């Protein structure tokens, strides 16, 4: 149970760093969930010009 | 009354006799799986140091 919980840590950790920086601790862009929420504020801006 | 003590060294024999053999059954089969218990603690601890 102890290397299972070590094993959900860096998922959590990597999460939550989603929150203020964009790359993902080795260097992949965030791609789930979170880059939907990015999308949508970036076409509710246009959306707001237009 | 020195004919009882004669009774009673012998029952103390009778004693003396478990008490070898409780002690044998300690030594050949107790201990071992104390120290696999021991053994499976340590790994525990540096798995919570992690």
């Amino acid at each position: 149970l102890t290397t299972e919980q070590i094993n959900m840590t860096k998922e959590q950790k990597e999460a939550q760093r989603a929150q203020t920086s964009d790359t993902r601790t080795d260097g992949t862009r965030v791609a789930g969930s979170v880059g939907k929420q990015k999308e949508l504020y970036d076409q509710q801006i246009t959306s707001y010009k237009r | 009354a020195t004919k009882a003590e004669y009774a009673l060294t012998k029952l103390k024999l009778s004693n003396e006799s478990v008490t070898y053999c409780t002690a044998q059954y300690n030594l050949s089969s107790m201990l071992p799986q104390q120290l696999l218990m021991l053994k499976n603690q340590t790994t525990q601890v540096a798995e919570q140091t992690k």
